[PDB]
């Protein structure tokens, strides 16, 4: 299959609450980049009790002898995705992401 | 040498996947048709066959990872290829391998008396 | 060389692509009617299967991303493919190959006397 | 010219993409049937052959975009095409091509005594 | 001319349309059949094949936006398509052919002696 | 007046209809035989071949609408229909037409002394 | 005449469908093995090939508006049809034709000589 | 008297059904080996093709309402017949046929010496 | 005769039905190989055969319901049938034919010196 | 494919509230035409407290070497359609409209 | 198609409520017939608090050159439907009716 | 098709309500016998606050020039059945019966 | 004695099921070869023939209640059958039938000089 | 097809209530033994506010001239099912069980 | 087919309540290793009160001449399923399984 | 005997089903090569082919429950079955009896002189 | 020895079904090419073999339950086999055996002069 | 040996299975051709034919788990194969087996007198 697509996998670092001032406090973050291929399911429009919003859905898949690292969130072309459903068929993985918000 | 150049192709980057593709194709094509290291003009057969290795490498890029199969699907992407990729290419590769013959005086298509 | 037109093609601008279509094309039909740069109407022969290389082209540039496939699906498309893309220009192509093996004194269906 | 006459045609508005279809049909059309520029009955020959050119830019207007492919879906739109544009007209091709070898003193389907 | 016949038939009224469609199939039909004006029963000859041409018109118009489609799908719709108009009148285009050969003193099916 | 029949035919009531394919279905099984209209026996011929024209308007009238498909699908309606409607009746046509040319004094299979 | 028994299968009783029906498949039946009115066994051969009009009468009735139809399909329905009525009466038409042509001293598959 | 048989057969009760069916069938099957009315042993031959008439009207019971249908489909029943009820009664018709052709001085397969 | 035996058929009780089905295929079966009562082995010959008999009869019963079909369709049932019943016992028929027309001099296969 | 039928896309202008008057401000609009290729798929009956309404859908389908201009909702023969899909597989798009009312 | 039923189109006149009398006036109605084909779809049995009730829907199919004249509803064999749905594919015309009762 | 089942339709005499007595009286019922073609669609177990119940279906089909008489219930083999769906494509007739329970 | 092998076959037990099995297959195995009666070395023909009459019995008691039916669908399952039992031995046949004929004076494949 | 496993059919005797007592007081069984064919469906987890239980199904099949006996539930390789479907197509039957637990 | 991944089934011992500590009190483990054949169904998310969670099911497949023994919960690499269908069709044996928390 | 095995097949435990398996197969094999008892290598010969007497045992062992079924179908099953078991030994088959018949002095393929 | 064998095979763990299928293999492939144990050179017949050995037992490892069986269903898990393993190895089979024959003084394609 | 690679196939790492592969696809390619080790020019010819191994090797490596099967199917899965890996390496086989005949003094495609 064609690959060219670029899919970046993006690691949070450890947290905790601090009770004093009340916020939480978060570490660094490391990104890994990588080449996989990704197609598109369409956006959706959802009605909301504050309005309209809309979310979209992408599908990756990789071929053996690729090792997926660790991650939390993925950002594909400046939208940050986060998965939904996880496959591994015959040594092979699948993977169906979903939009999600994150903090500048 | 088989080792490096699949575990290259199958896990590496672009450019060093296009290398060994070129390469290999290079190699396939010059053994279709025949040729030999020995022919004065080597370097002329070399740039006459360019458009071939050129489509040959276009197909191959697609098929990666994917040789000897009929069909894959994988969530709703689903693929058929033909039988093999030099099909198209057969008066072509008959009449450079004529006229090769005749240069290096092989026994191809030739009549002897003995 | 061959590298650097197949990197434009896998990523690359439209204009890029189209001219890189065209050449390959007119060096494709240019060798298939067996015409040789020797050729004293070499420029009329080129302008006289403009239309060939024209269609060719356009159906070269519709099949970005489907090179070497039968079939291709996905959620919301498919697209099928015939066996090749010179098939429908066969009378056109023996024509030319044998009024060019005529004019410049060729091999291609000549009877010899030794 | 081939980079804008594609640009046109895929992008341009209905006036542009007819002219454009106008001219390629006649110029393939005239490819066809052997049709020479010397020969000095060239309005009547074009003049005679306008309804293939009718039906064909006819045909050649919905298959804009789906150039060498079978089949095509997209989003519950389903279509299927034919070979090739010109398998009707065989006959009228055969006989056009006769007449025409006939007048301009070519080599198509005649006896000569050396 | 042939512009102005092709965005009629884009869009245009019923009238012009089958105007168009009726003189156009009257062409045709006169093109198969080996009509030529310096026949002095032209007259009798045109109203003799009258059905033929309204029976080709009427398949025409049925098929206003699926020329040279074999199949159409849609949500609610679907058709298929033979592979030509003129299948079925085979016979009779033969016949008036052979007719007309003797009568305005042809090259179809006569032998000659030289 | 093809342009007044295709509308009657298309838009109008019951009987006009009906009308239109008695003419038209007249005069096509009239065309399919070879019958001529400076025949002495006309009438005999005419009323001799009533079945003919009965089911081929039986069959003309469910094909309204539908010339030259053969599929058609409206909301879970699906139709099919067989290549043309004369295909039954072969040897009836041929010892008619047999029948004609002996009485015509015509070519159709007769030897001819020279 | 062929107007009102085509208006009257369109619209009309069981009685008067069924006796247009019997009469004209008795016409055809009557057509086809080439039985002349001047036979002076008229009635005894009418009365001798009686089931095969039963028989097409009965299976021409079961098709009331599916005439020309191969297949035909609806909400709850589905039905499909041969390719003729008279394709398992091969046999025994042939025996009657020829026993008939022997009778009444027909052309039909006897030697003359001059 | 075709009309009454149909309206008893399509709308009367079992036994009716039943009589009208056994009459029937014995007239086909009389009329399909060419039996004739003057033979002097008609009762002994009526009595022989017992069987052939028991099965064929147990196939006919059960193709009431269906004749010349492939398949038929009304709510979840789904059924299909085949060409016809005497296809398994071949040799069996031959030899009965060639029998009574001997024993009533036909001319079926007999060599005739004038 | 049949008529009672087959509304037995139609409604009747196991043990009847049985006894129909056996009496009617041990005829069939007599008829097929030429068994002849004149025959002094009638009851060997009777006797030789039963195997035939009661798997026909066996195959028989298992269709009641089912006579003249090749499917059947219900919700939750669905049966296919094979061309023919005897289709498999083709050697042995053609065997005991041959036997018995040896033995009871008849005209099957014989070489007859005038 | 045929691409006949003619499509305008709509974008409005900046809009702000303004609380002494109590009324909403806004630009002026911003057309854009554009032919591509339509389908209906069907206008039903819905049954809503106040009574009866007919609403209907439309799709929208375009090659590649187009580029959609943004907009807010589409006028397609003197009626106002607003987006409720849309997909882009491979260098085209469809989408899916679904009609809506817009004050004069 | 073979088209034979005949169909008969039917549109209310103006409407206005007198609030004097607590009753509504009513015009006169205009009906145009036309032949078309028909299906049928079944009668079923539906409960309601008061009883039990049948009702039924057919499908009506018209070719091009056919325009269909303004209407309310729709009478078909001494029955008068209402449309549910109404679909033109490629100049044609699909609509799917159902029964209701009328005032006399 | 075969068609040797036998189907018996029942129509019910007119009613009215007798206030002083406090019963309904009612009038005579008509029979009329016919064979048809009848399939089963099987027996389910259905559980209801007062136990359980068993309710069977079935099917009836007939082909052209058979007019049904008018009824209120069917019985077949012993049982009282009373029909949920009526089809009547193209000149015939399918029926869908389900299992009720009659007064003696 | 049909009857009640039948019934016992379809409403018995396991061993009585078993034991009509066992015996209609020897039955059916020693037509097959055309055994006869008056052979003297009968014994060894039966015992030789053992592997046979096991397999064709097993097979069918998976065949009980399913004769001449190629497929059988009841509530989820789904079988299918093949043409014939004795399919897969036909050389074993032959060459038995070619050695029984050879030891009982036979006409099987045998030259008689008159 | 291949019938070989083992099917008992069991019906209870009459039943009464005593009313002193308290207790239901009833008869003997009848057991029929005979030989079909059964398949299997599966055995399935399900959550019930006391816990988890397991049940399974099975189907029995039956070609003509076999006549059912009357029965209540059936014992299959040690356990009781009782039916919830039966299906008489064309002189056959086919049932489909379903497990229930009965008292010592 | 191809059986090389590996699966161990664990069987639980006796549980009893000790009423005065409050505590349940287990016997020991017997685990009891195979080979088979698995496959996967894929990791989906879920949304609960206290957050989102994993959750993973397999399916493990048996030829004959294999017996399974008695157990509670099967571990297959280092995770630990629990049954949700049984099957067995025609001396084969089909299993699903659904992944659960086990205290350690 | 052939009851008993049949019946310990139907219901028995692996290893007398196994033994029952492994001797009929043994027996098949040896009956296929035409060995007799009488040989002085009996044992050699049967040591020989011993590997298609194991394999067939094992394609008799998984089709326990399956004799004579082309496909089966259930909840969550399905098997189809090829043609014959010994279809792929054709040739080892051919060369055993041909040395088996030279060895032994048989009559297959042997040329005679009278 | 089969007993324990498939015992072992179909209920045993890795190693012992690896070792099984090795020893069956060999047994196999030694037994196909017409090997024999008195040859000289056993050892250099049965190294030369063993990419062979090595590519059927592979392919018999995953061919393990499911002999002679085109396809198997359980769960969604779908396997479909070639008709034999040893199709692909034709030709090598072939010159193996013109070879060993040629070696081992055999009648394999050998012209014999008495 | 053979169990090791087995073994190691089933389970191991990538690097021991991609050394395994290319040794017996080595082995393989070299038997084709017939090349022995005799030959002075082993080693160019080695690298000569580098090409095929490297294919054959990447193909072999993509089939891991997919050894003998046509088809494979699964949750999200689909795989189809072809007949044979070295289906389109047909004609270089064919010239290297020719010349390496005519260098090492083969057997193959010679004439030999004696």
């Amino acid at each position: 299959m064609r690959c060219i697509d670029e899919v970046t996998f993006v690691k949070k670092g450890e947290r905790h609450y601090d009770t004093e001032k009340g916020e939480w406090i978060e570490g660094a973050k490391t990104e890994t980049v990588a080449t996989l291929n990704v197609t598109d399911l369409g956006t959706d429009r959802s009605l909301v009790i504050f309005g309209a919003i809309t979310q979209g859905a992408k599908v990756v898949r990789t071929l053996p002898l690729f090792n997926v690292p660790d991650f939390d969130y993925v950002i594909i072309d400046g939208k940050t995705y986060e998965h939904l459903t996880f496959r591994s068929p015959l040594y092979r993985n699948s993977m169906i992401f979903k939009e999600v918000t994150i903090e500048d | 040498s088989v080792l490096e150049d699949v575990k290259m192709l199958l896990s590496g980057k672009t450019d060093e996947q296009l290398e060994i593709i070129n390469r290999r194709t290079t190699e396939r094509v010059v053994s279709l048709i025949g040729l030999e290291s020995d022919n004065e003009k080597y370097k002329e057969v070399i740039a006459a066959v360019d458009t071939i290795i050129y489509e040959v490498s276009l197909k191959r890029f697609n098929r990666i990872g994917n040789e000897g199969m009929q069909s894959y699907s994988q969530e709703g992407l689903s693929i058929s290829f033909p039988d093999s990729d030099f099909d198209e290419y057969k008066d072509e590769i008959s009449r450079w391998r004529k006229k090769l013959s005749d240069d290096q005086k092989g026994a191809f298509a030739t009549v002897f008396l003995l």
